[PDB]
């Protein structure tokens, strides 16, 4: 997602003293440049959505996101002339879009045309940064973008000297409340043509050459365009603040089941297309390719391929509208990028095993792997901060008294539970009252009066009675208030 | 001082001369011991002619001179002088003229100071007649026999400057120009003239050094040589037309020119002196006895050069005599009244100058 | 943020002095079904103990693991109910530390001792490192400074006044300077960083509040103190739930329209960020295999505020049956799926929006799809046999080298895909009915003695069928398919030769018995 | 027969024999002589013939005769004359006739005729030559040369009074008078030469060693005479000052009968340290009179005897010397006229000799006034310097604009300074693009300025005048007239400044919506204000008129009404803009200039 924030005030109808040629105006330099990025965009960067939107006192949005690069071609040849600059707003409108359209964690690149006239005030960028910093009041400064940016700004005003004379600290500024996300670009020189074409070559290099890999399953290879281009990812800021990029070459690991594999918590969704190094057809169609029978044997068998990117860095490549291919994934960097999975760091191959831990049937299956302590859900925990809690526990208590003795050994270690909570909290006369209960149950018995059911019961409201005294008789956790042979 | 004399008979002339006048001057100083006022007695003379070739001669004037130099009285060594050197009317009086010739020439030629001195005060106790044979003689040595010898001469006047007053004196009385011969030479004419203008105090230094008591004997030099320079200067012109060389002749007139306008100096330099000194107007150093000469020899000239031919230079000589004239009564030189300077320029050829000063 | 989080060290104390063992006037009515006993009023030190112990199973379900908690009761001595060992940070074991403690005395000595010893063996306890800090120091030789121990320490006592309050906040703060210089010279003792204290102070209904409630207010950079106060009973209840969803950012889950009431589900916050105070998710009809594979960008585990009500019963039984069970958020899109892995109640987060991966391109157009005859039932036969599986028993490999299972899986397929053809007319040995015998066992890393009789009398038919002259797939002359399968044997066995001597040995008896020319 | 006729022949007589007998010509001279005593000819004649022999002896001593003798005759006084401007080859033989006179009888000559010598300074060159050779008449003719040559410099009246006679006194007459202190000088005549010595040395150095150390050297020397001063030697002109001021801190209090003394000191004293630093500070701007700089008034925030200056060490590197000069100047020539007494004295002393107003004063008086406080003294005395009288133009009409200011004019303002600007064109090229950009330097709620004359600073100035002017006449009432649409157009220079300014505008902007500026897109050659006026036109602005089209009233008013006439009406609006931001870059103050020269009408609005 790039969208390119062309700024049509009227300070760009300037025209420069360029020699030779005729006079040119800053707008069609801009024009130009931006048609070389469009273009190096359609010619080797065909995937990337785009955007152009251009801002004045207010901002338009002329062309949505789109990889119809001959439209936006067009557009730049369309453009009015509304003449008043306001940076804020756009950045704004930049913002509202790309939540719009794409949502909050997607990478969307910016590129920004200006030249180097801010504005007199208010709406200026000067104003606007020198008194939004201070204080939000829900009017927060848009240039610390919600999502991984990195603000490119195409500063075509003539040399950095130019520039320098009345604003360029407030770009530079601006450049930062992104994090640092980004490059002041400066287009050293008489402002001639040649110059701003090597300006907009160095952003493309910078920003926008595909990402070429060559993907290595065992000793079968293929050349791929991992779309798009990876971000560097970083651990942490303490132990480790160097950024790390995946490995040049792409090393298939081993496959697994995709019902085992669950749904995995990724970091980016990458396509994988294979690169040639109507011809296309007739001869890079023709010969055998890697990528198309790997994505292939995905779809028909549904299984995923785990990849190594690097040193503690793990992936996973999967296949799949009706259209499919062979998209690729990217873990979280680290010993267990999948806590269901153990240490990624720890698979190997099913003929080191034992057995067949996939069955001969392809049956049973080792994944997931069970956490080594268990969590408080699926065991049995006490809690007692509403009062309807140990209401329910009181009372399925003494319903299960009521059933004994069928019921005697759920009876017995409901109770024993509760006793052992009571202990841990403290709750002595809590365990006083729930043997008046269990006595006042013991009054009210049935007319079965079964003889081993009133042992059992007496038993136990003994044992809290003189578990209640909080001495050592009872007060040990190991007791379980064992019923009566 | 017969026992001097029978003593002196053995030692030889040389020898015994030099000793009878270390004798004479022990007993003038003695004599000027005992009274201020000396006799010069016969004895001595007679000594002096009895015993004071030519190498002989020349050393006793080199022991003479150097006696005199080694003397330090100068009373002592004038009394001898003039008793020794002085006229006494006999036939020894031609020896002793030459002698005191040859004397004076040596000392001049080494500039021997006490004899120049000594010779200077001589002329002045002496008759003319007798100065201008020393005169002849001191003239003819230094300026003809040998050439180049008048630069010995010359350097007398660092020396006795009355010597040079007094020889001036001696050659102004005797080349009164009356004759051909009698004409100075021009050498003579030229030191004279660049020695009268290198101090004109010098022919008033006589005037000045001598105590006017008494004036002066008929027939001695005058006391300053004024009165010559004067007849030279009007006379020269006359004389120099008469004896007709032409730069000479021009050469000779100036330097007769420069020796007028030096006299005429001289005269107001002896008027401030006679003022000084309070014979203004009392005491004329030039007697008024002697314009009647030059006066009458002026006419005779006249007379003879035949004025028609020789008008420029009778003007000349006769503006020079008025000149001299208007200067000396100017400055109290002469003592005379204006009809006597009438009276004795009446017969002289008209002049405008003359009848100027005579009219005044 | 990181794993050594300001949460990730929580110690827990206790008032057990007698002045904490009174009722709290909150009798409860557990006489439902003569004349019934009077009300029975829990003592407010068991309702404190016994919230917290709700607090340490929530945090334990949701967090089953790099997260613990210690225990100290504050009595006259000061005992610690558990280590920060994982095997001993365990609920029946605190559970059983508490009942060994027993209920405090009434009568013994009220005076006594105070909450103060328990406060200052917590921070003692607090310096302390786990297992985890000191795999990380381990892990970071030479450069183990940036591993912060911020811990944080809970109190629940009845403090008479907030005089004692501020004279504990002073004495936990003189305590914990102290402690601090003590681990600043040891070795084997971290630095507390960020010591969180909360000082609940419980009383019965119905007297007023001793002490008002204070906000934050931090003593020093390394305390922060946030006093609650609150009556006993369902109340501090109520107060532990807040806190424990706001110290490990969680949020609630409120899932309805269950067939047969409302269950409750606590789980961690990152779940409802394609949200953006309990959301309302409404169970949907559980299909039972429409699809296999979501698209889940998230897995965070659950646990029931309620866990033995009814609804919340039956919903984790139905759950751990082992049928997943789908939600919709509030035309209808599909959202968050609960599942249970083995045992483990985990609440995934789908992906409702459009996918940015729509309309990919045609496998049929791309390279390599103009071709239909791949070995796609091979391949799967392929995929089948090299599946994965754990192993809990680490073996050693030749000397005291304990192999890892995943270079295992790898070294596997790579012998596997030694020599294989990838299209139907590629191979024709494999295509033959008589090689699969040996397609299955000589690709094995070491042939038994019953595989070199299968793979003679294996070969000994390829003889019999060659000399029958029988028609082979077409996959061009007899003796050329002949001798092309010769060669496509002997290639394959040849690859594998050097796995084991029993390969070299097939190989040349394959040599003897091949009909060379 | 007379005796001329006589005296007459024997000169011929001799006359004709010098070519030929130097010496029977002065024979007859001397008989001359001797027969007529008293005549002058023979006398004068034979003196020239000693002078033509370059004799020195007899030449002088008949020169000396005849000028006893003889002194009525024009040809001694010629004489006299030649040898003593000699004495001021034939130099050296004139000299050494000069030495053989006697000392007493040369002093006798030089005297009566430096008294026959009419102008002054030649009588005063002469009266200092006897001065020097004869150290005995120092006390009797210097102190009159000293009075001959004080009045007589003061009766000149110059305009910038310079003649060489102080010269004279500082190098002679001076150290020679003060070190034979024998001299007496009354204390009146003291003051006299003061007089004389000030009024030469301040005119000569506004036109040589060192005329101010030699002045100051004067001062100290005369208070040396009687009574003044007794002070050190090399001091500071500043500490002077206060010692001064500390005087007549007891000098302004009781006085008996003259206080003559004190009084003539405070303001002679203070008159020199008053001129003294005049020059250091006049001197120092508007330099190359014998770039300038002018002193101005405070702009400062035209968005916002205590008195400071403010001057920038760039364009003057030695501003803090000329600083303290410039303020002791002022109090030196404050209390020259607080002083009643010391105030009347220095009104005669200055109408005495100041004359002309100084142009190089006239810069002076015209600083300290603004400084003050008081503007319309100012003004004259800018008329008299205008009358008095390129770059020459740009000192006064600046001036003007400060002074005419005068917190709360704005109408004569302004009119000066398009004026002004006329001659501004010089910025072909402005001065760049950025030269040190105005520091941030805060004054403490604070000025005075003082800046140079060359574009790059006072076309900044003139400019921030019109815009204050401007502000101060748009930003109240109503009628949002030209008043407002020139403000912002002033306002286009320094864009990173006037936001606050334009951002007030525009809001006046909404609240009335009728802003008619028809000559609008002439000089608003700036982007953001164009970026900011079309954004009002799209949602709900004030729709702004903007008749940006010759010829437009006619058309509308002229023609029938027709529906074919909003589209164009509409469109042409966006046209003009496009046309003008194809001008964007220019120079600013090329069409700030261009704005308002042909906008001399912008007087009408200012009225207000």
């Amino acid at each position: 997602p790039t969208v390119v924030v062309m700024d049509v005030s009227l300070s760009m109808t300037r025209p420069v003293s360029i020699e030779g040629s005729e006079e040119y105006q800053r707008k069609h330099l801009a024009a130009h440049g931006l048609t070389m990025l469009f273009e190096h965009m359609a010619t080797n960067y065909k995937l990337e959505f785009t955007a152009l939107v251009v801002f004045s006192s207010l901002w338009e949005l002329m062309v949505p996101f789109t990889r119809d690069y001959n439209t936006l071609q067009e557009a730049l040849s369309n453009m009015d002339d509304y003449d008043k600059t306001c940076l804020e707003s756009a950045l704004v409108g930049v913002c509202n879009i790309v939540q719009q359209e794409w949502g909050g964690a997607i990478p969307c690149q910016v590129v920004l045309v200006t030249d180097g006239c801010l504005g007199i005030g208010r709406g200026s960028l000067r104003h606007s940064l020198a008194t939004q910093n201070q204080r939000s009041e829900s009017n927060r400064f848009p240039l610390p973008f919600p999502f991984p940016s990195k603000l490119y700004i195409m500063c075509m005003a003539n040399l950095e000297e130019l520039q320098s004379t009345d604003s360029l600290e407030c770009l530079e500024r601006l450049i930062d409340l992104n994090n640092g996300e980004g490059q002041i670009f400066t287009i050293d020189g008489p402002l001639c043509l040649k110059n701003v074409q090597s300006m907009f070559g160095k952003l493309i290099d910078l920003a926008y050459t595909p990402f070429h890999a060559v993907l290595k399953c065992g000793h079968l290879t293929a050349d791929v365009q991992v779309f798009p281009r990876p971000e560097p990812f970083v651990v942490d800021e303490e132990i480790d603040p160097i950024p790390k990029v995946i490995n040049t070459d792409l090393e298939i690991v081993g496959f697994i089941d995709i019902a085992d594999i669950s749904s995995p918590p990724v970091l980016s969704r990458h396509l994988v297309l294979p690169i040639a190094l109507n011809s296309a057809n007739q001869i890079a169609g023709k010969i055998p390719n890697f990528c198309v029978l790997l994505h292939g044997s995905l779809k028909v068998e549904g299984m995923v391929a785990i990849v190594q990117l690097g040193p503690e860095w793990h992936g996973m490549l999967y296949s799949q509208k009706k259209k499919s291919n062979l998209m690729m994934s990217l873990f979280e960097p680290g010993p267990e990028p999948l806590p269901w999975l153990g240490k990624m760091a720890q698979l190997g191959p099913i003929s080191d095993a034992k057995e067949n831990p996939y069955g001969e049937d392809d049956n049973k299956s080792p994944f997931p792997l069970q956490p080594k302590n268990k969590r408080s859900y699926a065991q049995n925990v006490t809690v007692w901060i509403k009062p309807s809690g140990l209401q329910t526990d009181v009372q399925k208590i003494l319903r299960n008294a009521r059933k004994l003795p069928e019921k005697t050994q759920t009876f017995y270690k409901e109770l024993n539970r509760l006793r052992k909570a009571a202990l841990a909290f403290g709750f002595l006369d809590l365990l006083k009252g729930v043997a008046d209960m269990l006595e006042r149950e013991c009054t009210l018995l049935p007319e079965t009066a079964h003889p081993d059911a009133a042992f059992q019961l007496t038993h136990a409201a003994q044992q809290l009675k003189l578990a209640s005294t909080g001495t050592s008789e009872y007060a040990a956790y190991d007791q379980n208030i064992t019923p009566l042979h | 001082m017969s026992d001097i004399r029978h003593s002196l008979l053995r030692r030889d002339a040389l020898s015994a001369a030099k000793e009878v006048l270390y004798h004479l001057d022990i007993y003038f100083s003695s004599q000027l011991q005992s009274a201020p006022l000396p006799i010069v007695d016969k004895g001595p003379v007679e000594l002096l002619e009895e015993f004071v070739n030519s190498l002989q001669e020349l050393q006793l004037l080199e022991i003479m001179c150097n006696y005199f130099q080694e003397q330090t009285k100068d009373s002592v060594r004038q009394i001898i002088f003039s008793s020794l050197f002085s006229p006494q009317g006999n036939k020894a009086d031609d020896s002793r003229m030459s002698l005191l010739g040859k004397l004076v020439s040596m000392a001049v030629a080494v500039c021997r100071i006490p004899v120049l001195e000594c010779a200077a005060s001589w002329l002045q106790r002496t008759p003319v007649v007798y100065c201008v044979r020393l005169a002849k003689a001191l003239v003819d040595d230094y300026c003809c026999l040998v050439p180049g010898s008048i630069q010995t001469l010359k350097q007398i006047f660092s020396a006795s400057p009355r010597f040079c007053c007094q020889f001036i004196t001696s050659v102004t009385a005797l080349y009164d120009l009356s004759s051909d011969d009698l004409i100075p030479p021009m050498d003579l004419l030229e030191m004279i003239v660049t020695w009268i203008f290198e101090d004109p105090r010098l022919i008033l230094i006589t005037f000045l050094n001598t105590p006017i008591a008494a004036n002066l004997p008929i027939g001695f030099l005058e006391l300053t040589p004024l009165v010559g320079l004067i007849r030279w200067c009007v006379k020269a012109p006359l004389a120099y037309k008469r004896k007709k060389g032409v730069g000479m002749d021009r050469d000779s007139h100036l330097l007769y020119s420069k020796l007028h306008l030096s006299v005429l100096q001289v005269l107001m330099t002896l008027q401030l002196h006679l003022t000084e000194k309070n014979l203004y107007g009392r005491l004329g150093l030039i007697l008024f006895d002697h314009m009647v000469p030059l006066v009458e020899e002026i006419n005779r000239l006249a007379d003879e050069l035949n004025p028609l031919n020789a008008s420029q230079e009778i003007e000349l000589s006769l503006d020079r005599l008025a000149q001299a004239l208007q200067v000396a009564m100017a400055s109290g030189a002469l003592l005379c009244t204006r009809d006597d300077l009438r009276t004795l320029c009446s017969r002289l050829p008209h002049n405008n100058l003359l009848q100027l000063v005579i009219s005044g | 943020m990181k794993i050594f989080s300001e949460s990730h060290k929580t110690v827990f104390v206790v008032d057990h002095c007698p002045y904490m063992a009174e009722s709290c006037r909150q009798h409860v009515e557990f006489d439902m079904l003569i004349i019934p006993l009077a009300p029975i009023s829990k003592s407010l030190w068991t309702c404190s103990v016994e919230s917290s112990m709700e607090y340490c199973r929530i945090m334990y379900d949701i967090f089953p693991f790099k997260k613990l908690v210690n225990f100290i009761v504050s009595d006259s001595g000061a005992h610690v109910l558990n280590s920060w060992t994982q095997e001993d940070q365990n609920l029946q074991e605190l559970m059983a530390a508490l009942a060994a403690v027993g209920p405090p005395n009434p009568r013994a000595d009220p005076e006594c001792c105070s909450i103060l010893h328990g406060l200052v063996a917590a921070v003692e306890t607090l310096c302390k490192i786990t297992e985890y800090q000191h795999e990380a120091r381990t892990l970071l030789m030479e450069n183990a400074e940036r591993v912060g121990n911020r811990g944080r320490i809970i109190c629940i006592t009845n403090a008479k006044s907030d005089s004692h309050v501020r004279m504990l906040e002073d004495c936990v703060q003189e305590t914990i300077h102290e402690h601090n210089k003590l681990a600043a010279n040891s070795d084997h003792l971290m630095q507390i960083q960020k010591c969180e204290l909360v000082l609940i102070h419980t009383y019965p209904v119905g007297e007023d509040s001793l002490v008002s409630d204070r906000s934050k207010k931090e003593l020093s950079p390394v305390l922060t103190s946030e006093v609650h106060s609150v009556r006993a009973g369902r109340h501090l209840a109520t107060k532990l739930n807040i806190l424990v969803q706001q110290h490990f950012d969680l949020a609630s889950t409120t899932i309805t329209n269950i067939p047969m009431y409302d269950v409750e589900l606590l789980h961690h916050k990152d779940a409802h960020v394609d949200f953006l105070e309990t959301i309302t998710l409404k169970w949907c009809t559980p299909r039972t295999n429409n699809i296999e594979l979501h698209y889940c960008t998230g897995a965070y585990r659950i646990s029931p505020v309620d866990v033995n009500s009814r609804p919340s019963s039956c919903l984790t039984n139905f759950l751990l049956n082992g049928r997943s069970v789908l939600l919709e958020q509030p035309s209808k899109v599909i959202s968050h799926m609960l599942s249970s892995h083995g045992g483990e109640i985990f609440l995934h987060v789908l992906s409702s929006s459009r996918s940015i991966l729509e309309d990919p391109p045609s496998i049929s157009e791309g390279c390599g799809g103009r071709v239909t005859d791949y070995r796609i039932t091979d391949f799967g036969e392929f995929m089948r046999e090299n599946r994965l599986t754990p192993f809990l028993d680490p073996r050693y490999k030749i000397d005291g080298s304990l192999e890892v299972p995943l270079e295992r899986a790898k070294d596997q397929l790579e012998k596997h895909t030694r020599y294989w053809p990838m299209i139907i007319s590629q191979t024709t040995i494999f295509n033959m009915q008589a090689v699969v015998p040996l397609a299955s066992v000589i690709v094995k890393e070491s042939l038994t003695e019953e595989d070199v009789l299968n793979c003679q009398k294996t070969i000994y038919n390829l003889v019999d069928m060659e000399r029958k002259n029988d028609p082979l797939p077409i996959s061009p002359k007899r003796d050329e398919q002949y001798r092309i399968m010769w060669n496509e044997l002997e290639t394959l066995v040849r690859a594998h030769i050097n796995n084991s001597e029993k390969h070299q040995r097939v190989l040349e008896c394959l040599m003897a018995c091949r009909s060379k020319p | 027969m007379s005796a001329q006729g006589d005296c007459e022949f024997l000169v011929q007589r001799a006359r004709e024999l010098v070519p030929q007998d130097l010496w029977a010509a002065k024979a007859w001279l001397i008989t001359a002589r001797s027969l007529y005593p008293a005549d002058f000819n023979i006398q004068y004649e034979m003196y020239t013939i000693e002078r033509n022999a370059e004799r020195t002896a007899t030449a002088g001593r008949l020169l000396y005769d005849m000028f006893v003798n003889f002194p009525d005759q024009p040809v001694v006084w010629r004489e006299i004359s030649i040898i003593t401007s000699a004495l001021r080859k034939q130099t050296q033989f004139l000299r050494s006739l000069f030495e053989t006179l006697p000392g007493r009888v040369q002093c006798e000559m030089l005297l009566k005729v430096t008294e026959q010598c009419f102008n002054t300074l030649e009588r005063s060159e002469m009266l200092l030559l006897l001065l020097r050779r004869f150290p005995e008449t120092v006390v009797q003719h210097g102190v009159g040369l000293g009075e001959a040559l004080l009045e007589a410099e003061t009766i000149e009246e110059q305009e910038s009074p310079v003649n060489c006679f102080r010269k004279l006194f500082v190098c002679d007459v001076l150290p020679l008078i003060i070190n034979n202190h024998d001299v007496r000088l009354p204390a009146n005549l003291l003051y006299k030469y003061l007089n004389k010595a000030a009024e030469f040395y301040i005119n000569y150095v506004t036109r040589i060693v060192d005329p101010w150390e030699r002045l100051f050297k004067i001062l100290n020397v005369v208070g040396m005479r009687c009574e003044w001063q007794m002070d050190k030697g090399r001091r500071s002109y500043g500490d002077i000052l206060h010692r001064m001021k500390d005087l007549c801190r007891y000098m302004n209090n009781f006085d008996s009968e003259a206080h003559a003394k004190y009084k003539n000191q405070v303001v002679y004293s203070t008159m020199l340290v008053f001129f003294k630093n005049a020059f250091q500070y006049v001197n120092s701007i508007q330099p190359s009179l014998f770039v300038p700089l002018v002193l101005l008034e405070d702009v400062s925030n035209v968005y916002g005897r205590n008195r400071h200056i403010v001057v920038n060490k760039a364009e003057l590197a030695n501003s803090t010397e000329v600083l303290e000069s410039f303020k002791l100047a002022r109090e030196s020539w404050e209390l020259l006229y607080s002083l009643e007494f010391l105030d009347k004295e220095f009104t005669r002393i200055c109408l005495a000799w100041k004359t002309d107003t100084w142009l190089w004063l006239r810069i002076f008086l015209t600083d300290m006034i603004i400084y003050q406080g008081q503007y319309k003294k100012a003004i004259a005395s800018l008329h008299h310097l205008a009358a008095l009288q390129t770059l020459e133009h740009q000192r006064a009409l600046i001036q003007l604009a400060t002074c005419h200011f005068a917190l709360g004019e704005y109408r004569m303002t302004c009119e000066k300074v398009l004026d002004l600007m006329c001659y501004m064109v010089l910025p072909i090229q402005d001065g760049g693009k950025s030269q040190e950009e105005p520091s941030k330097v805060k004054p403490k709620f604070r000025d005075l300025k003082l800046l140079p004359c060359t574009s790059k600073a006072i076309m900044p100035y003139c400019l921030h005048l019109m815009l204050a002017c401007f502000k101060l006449r748009a930003f109240t009432d109503n009628r949002d007239d030209m008043a407002l649409g020139h403000v912002i157009v002033l306002l286009q220079q320094e864009w990173p400044r006037g936001e606050n300014l334009f951002l007030k505008a525009v809001n006046k902007i909404c609240q009335q919506g009728n802003f008619q500026y028809e000559n609008f897109f002439n000089y608003v050659t700036n982007i953001d204000m164009l970026e900011e006026f079309a954004y009002l036109r799209t949602q709900e602005g004030g729709k702004i008129h903007l008749e940006l089209l010759p010829n437009q009233g006619m058309l509308i008013k002229h023609h029938t009404v027709t529906r074919g006439i909003t589209k164009g009406v509409k469109e042409d609006f966006r046209l003009a803009m496009e046309r003008q931001v194809s001008r964007c870059g220019e120079n600013l103050m090329v069409v700030l200039h261009r704005f308002c020269i042909n906008e001399k009408i912008l007087l009408l609005q200012t009225l207000t």
